[PDB]
This record gives structure tokens, C-alpha cells and sequence, in this order.
């Protein structure tokens, strides 16, 4: 069926977890990613800079949003969410989406910064 | 909407030569990159091939792919080499001989990550990408080899995009090693699963094209590439020019294939004539039509009378009415419904671009998938079979590090396609 | 007192191309915008100049290409050249929902913007196909989000129907049963346009063997200016588009007339010739002006609206309604008596400088509800059953977001839609 | 507004003879003094680097430091020494033969003061003072170590002014004597509390820059300058010409530095390429950028993908649109933000120069701050570490009268500096 | 009858380039003084040559250089000519403190003799930044020496604010806190710009997409030059610039108003153009008209003022003023009815001679205080807290003599200014 698993893979090996020192961080999310038996993944971020929080495991119907992996709450509200976030593959760099109804093309997001804890 | 052409191994680098040799001199191009065109025609759709540099240059969004700079070296030292950046001359020392498992497994990977980075520089320069385009030989090593762990890594990178290479058929008359189609055999275990689509090209069937069709004395490689980069053309201007049924290859995908393991396609070239019936021929639009239909104008050493058509694709060039294009494409499909599938009631998908070629006033491609393709596959496998019995010069591909079943598991594979078309044969 | 023309699609574009060069020729409209006076399509500026109150749709530059590039961008403003950078790569499923959903808050706002300029709008008008990429995906979404907006207002899709011999891509039936629910759920009017008995009728009542899609939809557009700006425009009895609302579809879900026109004169056939008005309204009830390949000749009829040009004597109207009674082999329908409505313009039809259509002095358009069209569909049905039972093409959309249930669903309301046409007939 | 560059030893007097190479050539200047440029731009702004004398005949305010003739002796003798007074050429004998103890506390404090009281009649000389600039080796003994002794009591001087030197990093490779990172080492020790700033320079790095990227066959050390110089004049132009983002050293130096230690950068040169893709690459303002961006255009032996950025400075050269460098500076910070700080949302600093350099349409210049430039420190300690137990030809610089607890305090400063590094690095 | 414009920073010069280039522009103004007949900006000696009533503020050289050798020189007066020797360093310290306090003994006294100069003074305007060097510390300097000497004038602040995603220099936020209590504690109206959402108009509303800080400051300055000489200049319903005082802050510290501007209009756009008041004023309420990146939507409007250039017609005013109340998206509050101040100028808007602006016949200027605007204080609050967390660049404020309560003290000044605007919207 339809699945962002492959082009979440695809967006932090390059963009959001590279480096050498991100490295030990990205082999215990990607050995994750297989664990998980949803089809769609959902980063987390604090601000539009694209500065790696979390990784959800949000579905189009009821499913969980459940934290899987990251700092930030377990549980996001559809309320919670401010910002929708896509990934283009060829600009290897993230693009913005107007608001809607969030759903397998939605590959990242924002929440607000009241529910951020100093 | 722009495509990068990513040419591997001693054939595919000197076979799409002839390709960009034919795209520059099909828009009006100065060898060295400067634009001498008259038509906006040529002048509009330059972003999809071609990078635009500094004092009118168009650089070819392409990348060359070798172990040895000897191909390139000939390419460079020849016509055409000038427009060529020195980033897209990526090679090394030395190279893997013939070898699939030297490039794909042990060697060549170190060479990979270089090329797989000028792809990253060159992807990020695109505003948009369409897809990437390749061309190689199945029993090639560096070709193939190569290649197999290039479109494992730009699939891992770029999902989004058509995978497309094109293949050499090894014929089975013609071979210099007998390691040969052990080459093939691994390519296609990782081709099925890696690859949108690719089509099949045999030289022995173009050995019998540019003779019994043509009267051709002493052909070259690079007479018969002149033959395939006008097939290469054929497919992916329609993209670029503009047209009635201007038809995407993503589009064209979507209705050649109905099964995602099936895309294996017989490519052909209707207007195929020689000098001497230049006087006895005329064009028309059921002239060329018969030429598609008949057996001896495909690529590849299949019968597609002996096999079934799976999808048909009618690519068209020049200007045509929609009534005699449809007429003479239905007259076709009533004619011969056993070479069709019972369950589709048009396997024929049409494709007519308003604007024509040079020279010719009208041109066409055809591109079908059929059953038949099938018989070139068990002329791979049975040769496999008797050559995975004995292990002839088993161990240089031992040493490098491979397992027998894996061996096995590509031939499971293989015998998984062989398995594939005959389900939807009868 | 004005509305406007959507183009959805690769070729409700180019039948658009057509249509406003003759709704230029409505008035001998120059290229910059100067004519001398009318604003129902159009918005006047104050340099005199008109601007068309039309909408382009697509996804791909390359339509949109020819257009800006060509005769008549000095008429168009890039506000109404919509634009995309992906293709739907012909599917529903990147059309309804992945690729034009990027587009949709641009598009819709366009509306808006326009739809403020108007004043007394009266609805619109879209042009698209069934089986398209564009013409189809796009269409079910945006008649959907229109629909939202705009309630009551008028919804008219004059859409392309695929031959069942002739199509262009195998999706074709596989793209038009989902559009179909969506289309029947949200559309006021949806025209069946068959290119195929288009092509019949060029051969013998053109006698041209040369025709491309230029020379379909100058047919067609000619059809079109006489359904709109001709019901807008002064005549003798003038109807609106409202009262086809009214009096043509008594039903709430019924909306697929056939739509026929049939003056079709070659300048050769114009010296052997002297057609009055019940002579082409014969015309009207033949085969082979039916624009779509049907047999109406088994099917009931329902609804006939009658659309005049030029030359109308309404008493010479009433004896060609007593020759349809009179030549009766059309079994028409017993809940309504005698519902023809008639409608009359005082205006003579145009002819394209550059196109083959004769000079005419009276053009007839025959509108017609009828109970074979769903034999069309039943051709239809069996090209989705067979798909279906061997489940190919169905890795595009199940990777795409769609259902596999869904198909058999439209399929149902594919199948409910074949029950209610059937409903109509059957039932006295 | 003006600046007094000090250039010392055997090699920042060599490599600054580049530098005036460069500007005196930049501004359509004689060699013996007199101006036949054709702006204004080349005729304002002369004062911050040149004195004017009579028959307009502009001085360079700038001394040459050695104990030894030979390399102002070479530089009077060729080109460009016309230009340069006598009072500036200032030396004795003999040399310290590379030895930090020799010049900075035996020997050569005693030219010191000859030297300083000239920096007090130039000074002097001066409207207004803005900074006193510098160029040595971290491991040139009459480079370095005469100079940590001048910035000391410059410092003392002229604490209002800026402190900067222009250090060449000793590369791991390249040594001719053993007891060179002695040198390096004593000289941080009073490099921290002195200076303002300085840029880091490794010949190792700049060795792959002249041929992974330029394909030079036989660098020079003033090859090597070469390169050096256009970074060196990079910087101050901008101060001195016109522009949009008119940016100060002193303003640079405010949002470069969070850690008033922690002043190392990492200096870059974005429009470097070949004559092979001159005809070949267009210069667009995301095209330099990816040239700031990568890690092979750096010109110290530091991986910037092992570190994270502290600080960026972005300088442009050329008629550019500030759309343009906005988008491309923040569409880095877009891609990359694991490569830098967290506690900073703009670790860039843009400085757009509206002035043009010659030759070139745009060009920019790359300066960094990052943590992965304690790598090359821990070259020097762990270098350090075996070669203070040994004692190596210790008494070299036991005879002249240092303690061995001066080298350890000067470790356990340089051994401070590695962990306020890390302290910021995670 | 007079007053005067400050320029104080890079950048207000730089604005004021093309500002009184514009003012040239207000009657065709030769470059040596020469005007037929307005003496408002001007200052008239015997010779008929006009000089601006201006003031230039540089602590560098440079960009006066750029001035005095360039055009309009004979223009300007020298004494107007203030630059300085040495930097602020783009420090608030050395502007507010260190370097501009011996300057400041040169500017006041400039000032009072063009003071001197005026006949019924009503105020002065200044153009500076938040987070400059000089035009944040010395302006917290010099509007705070202007308030001690003239009370009872106008002062107005025009200013840059930096872009949550574009900040040339690192020190921006760590700037703007300081200046921004003491712009609050002194001055009567100060004005947000930001480059990032006029970014967004040059490459939609006028496509452009190589702008630099010239075509960025000729839309600026456009709209400035109809909001001071325009309310000067005769029309139909004059207002001065103390009824903005008056009915748009009934606040004591609530001077933080949204200025927006749409007609926006390219050249190629202009052919096909017919925009009413009412239209403009929809423009005005879209997201991509508000020269700061906001989102007005989720704020709410205190007041608004409409200011109108050339064609007017008062009850199309009223048509338009009609059609804010049923768009109703607003959330307008409730403390004042029907607070709608119009503002009516008879002189046609003007178009720069090189710039890329259409000639149109209506120009709307509207003032807006919104409640989102706070936001965008509270993106610049985290830039400042994440940096007092590190205590990152603290030691080139504390050599200069900055305390570091000072900082958390200007915090709880922006903290108190952000429960002030907080304090709006939620009481009702
Ligand atoms: C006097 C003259 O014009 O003669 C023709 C010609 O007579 C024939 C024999 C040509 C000729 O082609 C060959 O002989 C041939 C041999 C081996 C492989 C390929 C071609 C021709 O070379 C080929 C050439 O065709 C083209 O140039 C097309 O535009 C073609 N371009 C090229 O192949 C090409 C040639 C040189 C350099 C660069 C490109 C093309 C085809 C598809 C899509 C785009 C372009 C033409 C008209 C001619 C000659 C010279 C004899 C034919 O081929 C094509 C592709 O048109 C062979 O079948 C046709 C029939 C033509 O009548
Ligand atoms: C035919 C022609 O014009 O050729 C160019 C040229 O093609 C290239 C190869 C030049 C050339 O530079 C080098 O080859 C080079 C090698 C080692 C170290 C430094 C330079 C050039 O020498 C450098 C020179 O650049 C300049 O003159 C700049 O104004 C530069 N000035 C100097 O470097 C300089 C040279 C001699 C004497 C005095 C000054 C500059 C740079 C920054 C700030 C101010 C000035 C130019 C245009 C050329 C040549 C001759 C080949 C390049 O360099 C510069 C600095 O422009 C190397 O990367 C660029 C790309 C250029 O295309
Ligand atoms: N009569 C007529 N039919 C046309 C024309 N252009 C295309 N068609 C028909 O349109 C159908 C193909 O639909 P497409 O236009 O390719 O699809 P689309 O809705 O435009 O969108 P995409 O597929 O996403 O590009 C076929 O049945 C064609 O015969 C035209 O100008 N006239
Ligand atoms: N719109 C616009 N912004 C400008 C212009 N010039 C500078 N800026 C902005 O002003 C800010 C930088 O201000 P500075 O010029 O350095 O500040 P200053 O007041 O001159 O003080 P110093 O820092 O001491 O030079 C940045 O946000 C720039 O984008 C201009 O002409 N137009
Ligand atoms: N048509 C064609 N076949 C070629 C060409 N070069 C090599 N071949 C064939 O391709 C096979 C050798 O492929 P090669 O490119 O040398 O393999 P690799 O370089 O080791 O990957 C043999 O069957 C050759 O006959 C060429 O230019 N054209
Ligand atoms: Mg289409
Ligand atoms: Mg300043």
C-alpha cells in the first residue's frame, strides 16, 4: 500500500541526522523504523530552523500519534499541530503545505511552544 | 521536469554518445555548447537535458560512468567530448574486467560514493527532477555492476522518481567470455525490485534490422547505437515537445504496466526504410503502422507473434489527423485479438506529438511489452543451469566474496519471471 | 448576468482556445480587448479593453504554454493562467487528492476574486473529460470544494466521454467510474461528449478526412456559444439557464442529457441545399447526429429542449413539432405529455474564419434525456469488471491512498446509477 | 579609519608580499608609488592603507619583521619593494634559527623597541586609528615568538584597537625540525590573552585546494599565498569600499565571538575553480554558496562535518540581489541545522559588498567558527605530550633561561582549550 | 506647518535616499532647488533654492560619502551633512552610551537651529531599526534628549524590524531589546517594517525577482511619502498627523501600528486592471499585504485608518466601508464600534522614474493595530532568552558598562510590553 517509510528514511539520512556525530543517534531510530508496523512516520520539530526533536507515528484514521522515538510528549492533540510539513526529495530540503487535513502526503509538522516545557 | 543520464560501462558511455550526438544536433547545437537553433521549439525545452552556463552554453545534465578513462578518453579526444564538464569524467584504476561482483560488491563502491556526490551537486542545481535516465549492458560489469548498487542508492535517495535504464540483451550468439551470463543472471535479481522499468535491446535482432530492412554493408556499434538513440529519442521528446497526446513516461508507466514486477518492454522504430525504396514508399500514416506490426523491426530476438501482447504504446511524431491515427489503430486490435490479453479492451495506449522530426515529415515509436520476452530470459536461465553444475572460473567470483545461493536466490528470482509472463500469457 | 468558463484538463483548454476566439468573434473582438459594446463574459476595464471571465486549469506548463505564447495573451491575464509543476501522470488519485491539493487554495481564491467581480452571477461553467487526469481527479475535487462554497449556484460540466472502440489510454474507464460518484454527487448538468460519432459526422456531413482535435472542438465550441451566450443574448423567446435547471431534468439525480445540433453543411453541400426548419429537426432525430454512438432509436425520451438560430417563424415551429408526432418512432415517455420547451434567438450563427462550416441561415440545438446512454455506461461497466477481476493497474492508487473497497463501490454507484436510468424507462 | 600590517619572518613576510601584490594591483597603482586607476572607489578609500606622499606617491603603512636581511633583501630586490620606505625595513644579526625563546625573552626584544618606536612615528602619522593586522607562523620562531612580545605591548599600547594575526597551523605532515610544535605551543599560551582574533592556515589543506579543485601542477608557496591574499584582502575591502552590509571587523568581531577565548576562525574562498570549467560553470549566488558549503574548500586540515558551527560570516563580492543571498543564506541553515549551535536561531552573519572585484562578476568570502578546529590542537598535544618527556634538545631552550612549568602552564592552557570547545561543542 | 525627517542608521539614509527623491517627484523639483511653488519640507532662502528640512545621522563616513558625491547634492545642505569618525561597533553601548555621547552635543543643537527655522512646528519624523548599531542605540539616545526638549511635538518612528528567518547579524535580537523599552517610553507612533514579507509582494504582486535594498525602500518610501506629504497636501477630507494621536492610539502605550499598502501592480498587470476602492481594501485584508510576516487573521483589530490617493467618490467609500462588515473574518473588538477614520487626498499617487511601479488612478494607505503583532515580539523574546541562557555575548556590553540586570529588566519590559498587547484581546 501507500507508505512514507522509505522517503522518512530518505529525509533524515541526508537532511536531518546527518553528520558523524548524529551517527549514533540515527542507528538506534533506523533499526526503530523497522520495528514499527505503520506505513506512515511523522517528524517532529520545534521551529521552522528544521531542528530534529522527535519521530511520531501518526495514521490518517484513529492510530496513535505515540512518540516513538525523541524528545517531546506522547501525545499530540490535532489541535496541538500549527505548521505542515512535506519533504521534496531533489532540493533534499523541506517545503511548506497550507492548512488541511493531515494525512499520508504530510511528512513532518510544528506544535506550539506553550506545550514546550522550559 | 529535467532528467540526468547517468551512462555506464565501455558500451552505454560509447552507445549514448550517439544519443547526446543526436539531442544537440536535433535542437541546432554548436559543438562546443553554442546554440545556433531557429525555433522556440528548440529554444523552450532546453531545461530538460541541458544546464544553461555563462555566454549561451548549455552543459549536459549526464554523468559518464567508468572504471577506466579509455571509453572517455575516446569520447573526450572525439566530436562532442567539448560541451562535457570534467565532473561528469569520473573514473579510476584499475578496472574490474568483465566482473560483476568486483564493481558491485568489492571494488567499485569506493568509486560509487564519488559518483553518487556529483549527482547530489548536480540534483541540487535542478529546479525539478523528472526522473533519471541510464544505459548499460545486462552481462556488463562495470555496466551493470555499477549501476545495480547505483539505482540501490538513488531508489534509497529518491523514491519519487522514474528508474529507468537501458539494457543491453546479451544475444546468444555473440560472446567474448562464458562467465557472461552469470553477469545478467545478478543483475536482474536486483533490477526487478530497484528499477521502474527498462527496455531490451538485442544486437542480433538489429544485426538482422539494419540488413534485410536497410541493405546495410559493414555496421558498426555505433550504426546500430545510431538506430537505438533515435529510439532513445523517440520516447522522451514527446515529454519535452509539445503535442496532442502529450503523454509523461510516468503517465506511460501507469498504463504499460499492470503488474509491478512486468516491466520489461520491446522498444521499435517505425520508419525504417532504405535509400533505394526512399523511391518506392510512400508516407502515410498506415505506412508506418504495418512496419509496427511486424516482427522484424524489434529490438529484441523475440517472436512476438509466437508471444501475447501485454500493453502497447503508439508513439507518434509529425503532423497527423486523429481520425486516420485511431482508424488505423483500431483496425489493428480487430485484426489480431489473439496477440492481445482478453481482459483490457484497448492494450494499445497512443501517443501523437504535433511536432515532427527533421528530415522525415512524419516518424513513430512503438513500445510494447508482450509474453515473448520470456523466451530470451530461459535462454539466460539454461544456460545457468549448466553452468552453475560445473562452477567454470567459479572461483575469481569466489574470491571476491559471493555465495552459491545467492546465486540460487537470483535464479529463484529468475525463476520467479519465468514464472511471471506465464500467468498472464493464456 | 454573467458567469464563467472553466477548463480542467489537457483538452478542456484546447477546446477553450476555440471557444473564446469565437466568443472573439461574438463580436469582432480585436486582440487587445477594443469592440464596440455586452459584459456577461467578459470584465471591462477602464482602458475599454475586456478581459474573458475564464478559468485554466493544469498541471503541466506545456497547455498553458501554447496559450500565453500565442494569439490572444494580450486578452488573457496570468491571473487566470493557472499553472502546475508536477503531472497527475493521468490519475485520479494524484488528481482528486495527491498533486492539485497544492493547487486548490490558489485556484479556489481565483474563483473568489472573480466571483467578487461579478454582479449577479449566475454560475459557470466547466470543461473537462471523464477519463483524463486533470479532467477527471481535479474536476471531482474542485465541483466538490465549488459545491461547498457556492451551493446555489449553477454547476455545468460539459465533460468528454471516451468510444468504447477509440481511447487514448488504458485508464480511461479505470479513472471515469470514480469521477462518476463524485461527479453526480456535486454537478447541476453533465454533458457526454464521444469523439467517435464526431468523426462520423465530419466524414459524411463535412465529407473532411482531415480532422484533428482543432477541428472536433470548433464543432463542439459552435454547439456551446449556442448553448450560452445565444440564451443570453437578445432573441424572440428567450430562456435562461436557470429553466434548464427547471425544464429539463425533473429529477434529482437525472442530469446526463444528450445534446444534439445537427445544420452540419460542407460549402460544397451549401448549393444543393435548401433546409427549412423541420427539415433539420428530422436531422435531429437521425443516427447520425447524435454525437455520441448510441442507439436512440431503442431509447425513451424524457426531456427535448429545442434551441433556434437565426431565420424562426414560430408558427413554422409548431408544424415541425406536429412532424415529430406525426413520424413517431421514438417512444416517448408517458409522464410528461408534451414538455418542449422551445427556445428561439433572433441572431444568426457565426461562421470561423479559417474553420469548413457553411453559411446557414437557421441553427437548431436539440437538447434530449434518453434511456440509452446508459448502454454506454454498461459498455462501461464490464471494462471496470474485467480490470477489476485481475485487479490490475491497482498498484498506482492503493499506493497512492485509495481503496480497493472504493472501487466496488463506485462500482455500486456506478451500478445504482445504471439502476436509476433503467427506472425511468421501465416504470410508465 | 586605517590599519598597520605587521608581517613577520621568513614566511608572513613572503606571504604578505602577495597581499600588497594584490592591492596595489587592485587600485590601478604603479610600482613605485603613483596612482593610474580609473575610480573613485580606488581613490577614496586609499587612506586605510596607504600614506600619501609627495608627487603622489602613496606609502604602504606596513613593517616587515625579521632578524635577518635575506627576506627583505629578497623582497627589495624584486618587485613591488620600490614602493616601501627604508625606515620599514628594520632587522639585525643573527637569526634565531626558529627558536620561540630566542626572540621573545633573550634576543630579539632588543629590536623590539627599534620596532616599536617606528609603529609609534607611523601611528602617529595616522588620522585614525582602527586596527594593527599581523601574518606569521604559529611555529615560526622570529615569526611568532617577536611577535607574541609585540602584540603584548601593543596591546599595552593600544588596547582600543583591534589584535589580529594571520597564523599558519603547523601541518602534521609538514615538519623540518622536530621541536616545531614547541613553538606552536608557546605561542597560544599568549595568543589567548592578547589577541582580538586570527584566521587559521594549513598548507596541507590548501595542497588538495590547489589540486583536487584547481589542478595546478606545481604550487608555489606564493601559489599557495596566492590564495591566501584573496582571502586576506576579502576581508578589509569590504570595510573599506562601499556596500549594502557594510560590516566592521569590529562589528565581524562582536557576532563572531560568543567566548572571549574562543577567536579562531576559519577562513574560506567560495569563486574557486579551474580553467577547464570556466567555460563550463555558471556564476549564480547558489553556486558559490555550495563552494562556502563544502568542506574541500576550507584552508585549514579540519573536517567541518565533524564539528558544528559556532559562527559563519558571510562576505560577498558583486552586483548581487539581496533575494537572492537571503533565500540561499537560510535555505543552509534550512538543510543543516544539526551542523550548528542550538542556542542561536542565525549562526550567519551576511556581509554584502556592492563593489565588485576585478575580473570576476561575483565573488565571496567564506569565514567560519567551529569545534571541530581542536582537532588540529590535539595534533599539537598529543605531539606535545611525548615530546616533553623525552625532552628533546631541551637544552636548547634551557640554556636560554625558560622553565619547564612555563611549558606545562602553556599545556594546561592549550589543554583548557580543548575542553572550552567542548564545553560549547554538545 | 513644518516638520522634519531623521534618518538615523545605514538604513534611514538609505530609505531617505529615495524618500526625498520621491520628494523631488512631489512637484517636479529641479536638483538645484528650482520648483514653481509648498514650503512644508522645505526650507526657501532668497535665491529661490529649497533645501530639505532633514536630518542625517552616521557614525561612519560611508554612507554620507554616498551621499555628498552623488546626485541631489547641491540639494542638500552640509550642515545637515552629520557623520561621525569612528563606529558604534553595532553595539546599543556605543550607541547609546559610548561613542554617541560625544556627538549628541553636535546633533541636539542642529536640530534647534532647524527648529529655530520653523514656523508653527507639529513634529518630526525618524527613520531607524530595532536592532541596529546606530540606529538603535543613538536613536534610544537622541529620542530620548527630543522628548526632553519638546515634550508637546510629534514624534514618529518609522522603523526596521528584523524577519524571524532573515537576520544579517547575530546580535539583532540581542539588540532590539534594549532600544525597545525606551521606544516605548518615549515616542508618540513607531512603525514595524519587515524586508521578509516585502520579499513576498516584489515576486507576487510585482513578480520581481532580483530586488535589492533600492527597490525595496521605493515601495517603502511610495507609501511614506502618502502618508506624510499627502495628508499635507489638499484633498476632499483632510486629516493631519495628530488626529492619528487622536483616533488611532486611545491607548497611553499602544503605538505599534500595522501600515499596509495594496495597490501593488506591475506593468504587465496594468493593461488588464480594473480595481475599485472596495476592491483594494479586500487586498488589504490578505496575509500578503502586511509588509510584516504575520497572521492577522487570529488578531484582533483595534483601529483602522484609511487613507485614499486620486479617484474618490465618498459614497463608494461607503460601499466599501459595507463590504469590511459582511467579509466579517476580522474579529473587530468591541471597546470601539465603528472607529473607521478616512483619510481623502484629491492629488493622484506618483510613479518613480526607473522604478516598477504601474500607473494607477487610486492609492490606499491603511493603519491597523492588531493584536498578532506581539508574536512576533514573542519569536524576538526566545532569541533572547536562549542567548541570556548561554550567556552568550554578554563581555562587549559589560566592558562598556552595561549591567546584566539591565537585560532581564528590559525583558520584563518587553514581558510587561507583551502583556500589555495580551491585555487588548482578552478583555473584552
Ligand atoms: C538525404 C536524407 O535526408 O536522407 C535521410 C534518409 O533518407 C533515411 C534513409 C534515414 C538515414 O538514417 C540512416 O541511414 C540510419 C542508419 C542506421 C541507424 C539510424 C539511421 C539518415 O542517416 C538519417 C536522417 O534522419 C535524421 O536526421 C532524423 O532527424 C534523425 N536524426 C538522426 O538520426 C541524426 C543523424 C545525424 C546526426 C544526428 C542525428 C532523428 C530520428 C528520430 C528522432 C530525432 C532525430 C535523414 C533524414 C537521412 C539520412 C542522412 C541518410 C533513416 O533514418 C532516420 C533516423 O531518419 C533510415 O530510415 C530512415 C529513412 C530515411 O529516408
Ligand atoms: C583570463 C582570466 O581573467 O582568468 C582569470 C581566471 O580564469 C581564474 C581561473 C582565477 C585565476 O587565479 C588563479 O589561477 C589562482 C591560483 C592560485 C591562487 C589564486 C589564484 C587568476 O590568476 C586570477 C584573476 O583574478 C583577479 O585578478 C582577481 O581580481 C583577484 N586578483 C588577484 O588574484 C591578483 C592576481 C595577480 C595580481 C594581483 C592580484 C582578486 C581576488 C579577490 C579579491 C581581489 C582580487 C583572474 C580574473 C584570472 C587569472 C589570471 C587566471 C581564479 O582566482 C581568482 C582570485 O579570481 C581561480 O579561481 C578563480 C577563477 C578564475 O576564472
Ligand atoms: N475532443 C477532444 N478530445 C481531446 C482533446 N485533447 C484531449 N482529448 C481527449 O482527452 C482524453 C485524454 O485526457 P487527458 O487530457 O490526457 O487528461 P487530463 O484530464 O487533461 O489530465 P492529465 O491526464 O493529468 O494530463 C482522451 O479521450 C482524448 O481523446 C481535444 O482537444 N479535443
Ligand atoms: N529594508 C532595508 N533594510 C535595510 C537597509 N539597509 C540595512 N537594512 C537592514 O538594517 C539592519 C542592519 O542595520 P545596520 O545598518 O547595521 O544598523 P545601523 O543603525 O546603521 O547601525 P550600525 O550597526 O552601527 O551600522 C538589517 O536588518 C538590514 O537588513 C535598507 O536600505 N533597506
Ligand atoms: N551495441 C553495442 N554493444 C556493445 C558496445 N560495447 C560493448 N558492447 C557489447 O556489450 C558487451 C560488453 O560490455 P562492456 O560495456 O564492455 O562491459 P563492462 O564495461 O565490463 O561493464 C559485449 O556483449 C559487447 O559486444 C557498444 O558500443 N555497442
Ligand atoms: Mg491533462
Ligand atoms: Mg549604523
Amino acid at each position: 500500500s501507500k507508505s512514507n517509510k522509505p522517503i522518512i528514511h530518505a529525509a533524515i539520512s541526508h537532511c536531518c541526522l546527518a553528520g558523524k556525530v548524529n551517527e549514533p543517534h540515527k542507528n538506534s531510530i533506523l533499526e526503530e523504523l523497522e520495528k514499527c508496523d505503520a506505513n506512515h512516520y511523522i517528524i517532529l520539530f520545534r521551529d521552522a530552523g528544521c531542528q530534529f526533536r522527535a519521530l511520531y507515528c501518526y495514521y490518517p484514521d484513529t492510530e496513535e500519534i505515540y512518540k516513538l522515538t525523541g524528545t517531546g510528549p506522547k501525545n499530540i492533540t490535532k489541535k496541538m499541530i500549527d505548521k505542515l510539513y512535506k519533504y521534496s526529495s531533489d532540493r533534499k530540503q523541506f517545503n511548506l503545505i497550507p492548512a488541511k487535513t493531515m494525512s499520508v502526503s504530510v511528512d513532518a509538522l510544528t506544535i506550539h511552544n506553550h506545550l514546550w516545557q522550559p | 521536469r529535467e532528467i540526468v543520464h547517468i551512462q555506464a560501462g565501455q558500451c552505454g558511455n560509447q552507445i549514448g554518445a550517439k544519443f547526446w550526438e543526436v539531442i544537440s544536433d536535433e535542437h541546432g547545437i554548436d559543438p562546443t555548447g553554442s546554440y545556433h537553433g531557429d525555433s522556440d521549439l528548440q529554444l523552450e525545452r532546453i531545461n530538460v537535458y541541458y544546464n544553461e552556463a555563462a555566454g549561451n552554453k548549455y552543459v549536459p545534465r549526464a554523468i559518464l560512468v567508468d572504471l577506466e578513462p579509455g571509453t572517455m578518453d575516446s569520447v573526450r579526444s572525439g566530436p562532442f567530448g567539448q560541451i562535457f564538464r570534467p565532473d561528469n569524467f569520473v573514473f579510476g584504476q584499475s578496472g574490474a574486467g568483465n566482473n560483476w561482483a568486483k564493481g558491485h560488491y568489492t571494488e567499485g563502491a569506493e568509486l560509487v560514493d564519488s559518483v553518487l556526490d556529483v549527482v547530489r551537486k548536480e540534483s541540487e542545481s535542478c529546479d525539478c527532477l523528472q526522473g533519471f535516465q541510464l544505459t548499460h549492458s545486462l552481462g556488463g560489469g562495470t555496466g551493470s555492476g555499477m549501476g545495480t548498487l547505483l539505482i540501490s542508492k538513488i531508489r534509497e535517495e529518491y523514491p519519487d522518481r522514474i528508474m529507468n535504464t537501458f539494457s543491453v540483451v546479451p544475444s546468444p550468439k555473440v560472446s567474448d567470455t562464458v562467465v557472461e551470463p552469470y553477469n545478467a543472471t545478478l543483475s536482474v535479481h536486483q533490477l526487478v525490485e530497484n528499477t521502474d522499468e527498462t527496455y531490451c535491446i538485442d544486437n542480433e535482432a538489429l544485426y538482422d534490422i539494419c540488413f534485410r530492412t536497410l541493405k546495410l554493408t559493414t555496421p558498426t556499434y555505433g550504426d546500430l547505437n545510431h538506430l537505438v538513440s533515435a529510439t532513445m529519442s523517440g520516447v522522451t521528446t514527446c515529454l519535452r515537445f509539445p503535442g496532442q497526446l502529450n503523454a509523461d513516461l510516468r503517465k506511460l508507466a501507469v498504463n504499460m504496466v499492470p503488474f509491478p514486477r512486468l516491466h520489461f518492454f520491446m522498444p521499435g522504430f517505425a520508419p525504417l526504410t532504405s535509400r533505394g525504396s526512399q523511391q518506392y514508399r510512400a508516407l502515410t500514416v498506415p505506412e508506418l503502422t504495418q512496419q509496427m506490426f511486424d516482427a522484424k523491426n524489434m529490438m529484441a530476438a523475440c517472436d512476438p507473434r509466437h508471444g501475447r501482447y501485454l500493453t502497447v504504446a503508439a508513439v507518434f511524431r509529425g503532423r497527423m489527423s486523429m481520425k486516420e491515427v485511431d482508424e488505423q489503430m483500431l483496425n489493428v486490435q480487430n485484426k489480431n485479438s489473439s496477440y492481445f490479453v482478453e481482459w483490457i479492451p484497448n492494450n494499445v495506449k497512443t501517443a501523437v506529438c504535433d511536432i515532427p522530426p527533421r528530415g522525415l515529415k512524419m516518424s513513430a515509436t512503438f513500445i510494447g511489452n508482450s509474453t515473448a520476452i520470456q523466451e530470451l530470459f530461459k535462454r539466460i536461465s539454461e544456460q545457468f543451469t549448466a553452468m552453475f553444475r560445473r562452477k567454470a572460473f567459479l572461483h575469481w567470483y569466489t574470491g571476491e566474496g559471493m555465495d552459491e545461493m545467492e546465486f540460487t536466490e537470483a535464479e529463484s528470482n529468475m525463476n520467479d519471471l519465468v514464472s511471471e509472463y506465464q500467468q498472464y500469457q493464456d | 448576468r454573467e458567469c464563467i468558463s472553466i477548463h480542467v484538463g489537457q483538452a478542456g483548454v484546447q477546446i477553450g482556445n476555440a471557444c473564446w476566439e469565437l466568443y472573439c468573434l461574438e463580436h469582432g473582438i480585436q486582440p487587445d480587448g477594443q469592440m464596440p459594446s455586452f459584459n456577461t463574459f467578459f470584465s471591462e476595464t477602464g482602458a475599454g479593453k475586456h478581459v474573458p471571465r475564464a478559468v485554466f486549469v493544469d498541471l503541466e506548463p506545456t497547455v498553458i504554454d501554447e496559450v500565453r505564447t500565442g494569439t490572444y495573451r494580450q486578452l488573457f491575464h496570468p491571473e487566470q493562467l493557472i499553472t502546475g509543476k508536477e503531472d497527475a501522470a493521468n490519475n485520479y488519485a494524484r488528481g482528486h487528492y495527491t498533486i492539485g491539493k497544492e493547487i486548490i487554495d490558489l485556484v479556489l481564491d481565483r474563483i473568489r476574486k472573480l466571483a467578487d467581480q461579478c454582479t449577479g452571477l449566475q454560475g459557470f461553467s466547466v470543461f473537462h473529460s471523464f477519463g483524463g487526469g486533470t479532467g477527471s481527479g481535479f474536476t471531482s475535487l474542485l465541483m466538490e470544494r465549488l459545491s461547498v462554497d457556492y451551493g446555489k449556484k449553477s454547476k455545468l460540466e460539459f465533460s468528454i466521454y471516451p468510444a468504447p472502440q477509440v481511447s487514448t489510454a488504458v485508464v480511461e474507464p479505470y479513472n471515469s467510474i470514480l469521477t462518476t460518484h463524485t461527479t453526480l454527487e456535486h454537478s447541476d448538468c453533465a454533458f457526454m461528449v464521444d469523439n467517435e460519432a464526431i468523426y462520423d459526422i465530419c466524414r459524411r456531413n463535412l465529407d473532411i478526412e482531415r480532422p484533428t482535435y482543432t477541428n472536433l472542438n470548433r464543432l463542439i465550441g459552435q454547439i456551446v456559444s449556442s448553448i450560452t451566450a445565444s440564451l443570453r443574448f437578445d432573441g424572440a423567446l428567450n430562456v435562461d439557464l436557470t429553466e434548464f435547471q427547471t425544464n429539463l431534468v425533473p429529477y434529482p439525480r437525472g442530469h446526463f442529457p444528450l445534446a444534439t445540433y445537427a445544420p452540419v453543411i460542407s460549402a460544397e453541400k451549401a448549393y444543393h441545399e435548401q433546409l427549412s426548419v423541420a427539415e433539420i429537426t428530422n436531422a435531429c432525430f437521425e443516427p447520425a447526429n447524435q454525437m455520441v454512438k448510441c442507439d436512440p432509436r431503442h431509447g425513451k425520451y424524457m426531456a427535448c429542449c429545442l434551441l433556434y438560430r437565426g431565420d424562426v417563424v414560430p408558427k413554422d415551429v409548431n408544424a415541425a413539432i406536429a412532424t415529430i408526432k406525426t413520424k413517431r418512432t421514438i417512444q416517448f415517455v408517458d409522464w410528461c405529455p408534451t414538455g418542449f420547451k422551445v427556445g428561439i434567438n433572433y441572431e444568426p450563427p457565426t461562421v470561423v474564419p479559417g474553420g469548413d462550416l457553411a453559411k446557414v441561415q437557421r441553427a437548431v440545438c436539440m437538447l434530449s434525456n434518453t434511456t440509452a446512454i446508459a448502454e454506454a455506461w454498461a459498455r462501461l461497466d464490464h471494462k471496470f469488471d474485467l480490470m477489476y477481476a485481475k485487479r490490475a493497474f491497482v498498484h498506482w492508487y492503493v499506493g497512492e491512498g485509495m481503496e480497493e473497497g472504493e472501487f466496488s463501490e463506485a462500482r455500486e454507484d456506478m451500478a445504482a446509477l445504471e439502476k436509476d436510468y433503467e427506472e425511468v424507462g421501465v416504470d410508465s
